[PDB]
């Protein structure tokens, strides 16, 4: 449809922050290759 | 013509210590070098 005319209107800072958080989460998780779970 | 040994417990203790040290070194061998990953 038209969208940009008057349909959807969202800011860019929110999307930038979401993309940065997703990238940081994908980076901080892919660097894991071993788990050590101790017994209580 | 002599030098007889009648003890075996210190030898087994030393062998077990060497095996434990080798196992520890092999376990910590992953997190080494610039191309290493992180553990959890």
């Amino acid at each position: 449809r038209d969208n940009k005319q008057a349909g959807v209107f969202e800011p860019t800072i929110v999307k930038v922050k979401s993309l940065k958080f997703a990238t940081e989460a994908a980076i901080t998780i892919l660097r894991i290759d071993d788990l050590i779970k101790l017994h209580p | 013509k002599g030098a007889y040994q009648d003890r075996d417990k210190p030898a087994q203790i030393r062998f077990s210590n060497i095996s434990a040290a080798k196992a520890v070194a092999d376990a910590i061998r992953t997190s080494l070098g610039p191309k290493g990953m992180d553990k959890m």
